[PDB]
């Protein structure tokens, strides 16, 4: 086993939310932003050496749906059963003093595919320069998802991630700071 | 280069 | 301050309780105090061990002061006392790990051995139940002289070791 | 968070596994309701088999259409190969260096060597203490992914400093042709 590429696509009810994505040994290559009818590299350098017809994966989507529906009557309406998020904060780097870092905030083994994160800073919500990834796949057919926070590190400030999924029964913060 | 995606099938009816 | 009872090829959860239920550090050896697994901080680390990759914890559990050592696929070997230290306890657990196998082309009228793999200090002793539900018993080695039909199916062999269960179940090819 | 309405989770996966390059290519289709794959085509078999009793309908279906089946056992070649070969500058042959760097977690301290922003995961980190090797003593968190093309990981070694002591961090990765090291002194 040295290499594996997977196709990953997938249709939540009634959500209404599908997904399209190729991933590399673990890491998003692509994914199709469903609404703008678009193809998104994770690392824009990627989208000078290749492509992808947007196109298509809205097509795999329609029949995802439908699909959907036939194995939600065959299977007698049996819901998913929910399984909460394991999540874990660290930085990407080693923490110095006033020198640009970044927080990750890793949610994994979870499903269904909906989540709600929240970056803390001293208990307010910050979004300046925040992104996230869309929906991963596990072999165990759960999902992975990073969310991420540029930071400058101070002694006097306490972060946490803030989760919430069908799963838990109170919101899961997971706290870190220098 | 293009990315070649494997077709969606509809399940048995 | 406890005792495990497990399978070849299993997995089994060896547990570690802290006094309040919050994250702390944590970690388990061997008998021989080589380190198994800790965290350091929110990171889960591993050293050398015998144990190899087959040891982890349950993430998810370590905020309600639960820090469990879950080994996957049992060797025999597996067996030995692990010892976690947390908040200034010792929490000490012996894994007992047991194997069982038939002789097995087994025809109707042969007879058939049951041979129980066990782990050192081990003092087991085995008691199963035919397909029909003839219990013979045994120990050491179980076995039943001469077979029949009937006796193709799935037997149910209980191994009792330190007044503690754990079943197994075989398939039998009883030929004609 | 509200709205617990229940829900129905359809999931398709296609995946493409290589073994040398591509000398051997093993595509792997799978069909997940909720948590539960159901029917699957393994490239191996040739033909589509039911997982559960909930596949079936399917695997028998899709097996009847011979033109599909055909597809789908070249698809190892027109969908793998073919995309292993688009992106293999970028994915197969990407290469970001490591960042060392070395740190003290109190008589019996902890070295801590972390390791940052590489690519590929292969890697190998050793401790060295007046340029002998330590293994026993030394623990280690593997590799972590950062969910961005890039990994770390930190390996720790436990050890009691004494005076005049030279203790070394190595790093082995395919993005450098010859070993990287950071010292810490005692």
């Amino acid at each position: 086993e040295e290499h594996v590429i997977i196709q990953a696509e997938f249709y939540l009810n009634p959500d209404q939310s599908g997904e399209f994505m190729f991933d590399f040994d673990g890491d998003e290559i692509f994914h199709v932003d469903m609404a703008k009818k678009e193809t998104v590299w994770r690392l824009e350098e990627f989208g000078r050496f290749a492509s992808f017809e947007a196109q298509g994966a809205l097509a795999n989507i329609a029949v995802d749906k439908a699909n959907l529906e036939i194995m939600t009557k065959r299977s007698n309406y049996t819901p998913i059963t929910n399984v909460p998020p394991e999540v874990t904060v660290l930085t990407n780097s080693p923490v110095e003093l006033r020198e640009p870092n970044v927080l990750i905030c890793f949610i994994d083994k979870f499903t269904p595919p909906v989540v709600n994160v929240t970056w803390l800073r001293n208990g307010k919500p910050v979004t300046t320069g925040v992104s996230e990834t869309v929906f991963l796949p596990r072999e165990d057919h759960l999902f992975r998802k990073f969310h991420y926070l540029p930071f400058l590190p101070s002694t006097e400030d306490v972060y946490d991630c803030r989760v919430e999924h069908w799963g838990l029964d109170e919101p899961l913060l997971k706290q870190w700071e220098f | 280069p293009k990315y070649v995606k494997q077709n969606t099938l509809k399940l048995a009816t | 301050k406890k005792v495990v009872l497990g399978k070849k090829g299993d997995t089994v959860e060896l547990t570690c309780t802290a006094s309040q239920k919050k994250s702390i550090q944590f970690h388990w050896k061997n008998s021989n105090q080589i380190k198994i697994l800790g965290n350091y901080g929110s990171f889960l680390w591993k050293g050398p061990s015998k144990l190899n990759d087959r040891a982890d914890s349950r993430r998810s559990l370590w905020d309600q002061g639960n820090f469990p050592l879950i080994i996957k696929n049992l060797k025999i070997e597996d067996s030995d006392t692990y010892i976690c230290e947390v908040e200034d306890q010792k929490e000490e657990v012996q894994l007992l790990v047991f194997g069982l196998t038939a002789n097995s082309h087994l025809l109707q009228g042969q007879s058939l051995t049951l041979t129980l793999e066990s782990p050192p200090g081990s003092s087991p002793s085995v008691q199963c139940r035919s397909p029909r539900g003839k219990n013979i018993q045994g120990g050491k080695t179980l076995s039943v002289s001469q077979l029949e039909l009937q006796d193709s199916g799935t037997w149910t062999c209980t191994v009792l070791q330190n007044q503690k269960k754990v079943e197994f179940k075989i398939d039998i090819v009883v030929l004609a | 968070m509200g709205d617990t309405r229940p829900r129905f989770l359809w999931q398709l996966k296609f995946e493409c596994h290589f073994f040398n390059g591509t000398e051997r290519v093993r595509l792997l289709e799978r069909c997940i309701y909720n948590q539960e794959e159901s029917v699957r085509f393994d490239s191996d078999v040739g033909e589509y088999r039911a997982v559960t009793e909930l596949g079936r309908p399917d695997a028998e279906y899709w097996n009847s259409q011979k033109d599909l089946l055909e597809q789908r056992r070249a698809a190892v070649d027109t969908y793998c190969r073919h995309n292993y070969g688009v992106g293999e500058s970028f994915t197969v042959q990407r290469r970001v260096e490591p960042k060392v760097t070395v740190y003290p977690s109190q008589h019996h301290n902890l070295l801590v060597c972390s390791v940052s922003g590489f690519y590929p995961g292969s890697i190998e980190v050793r401790w060295f203490r007046n340029g002998q090797e330590e293994k026993a003593g030394v623990v280690s968190t593997g590799l972590i992914q950062n969910g961005d093309w890039t990994f770390q990981t930190l390996v720790m070694l436990e050890t009691v400093p004494r005076s005049g002591e030279v203790y070394t961090c190595q790093v082995e990765h395919p993005s450098v042709t010859s070993p990287l090291t950071v010292e810490w002194r005692a």
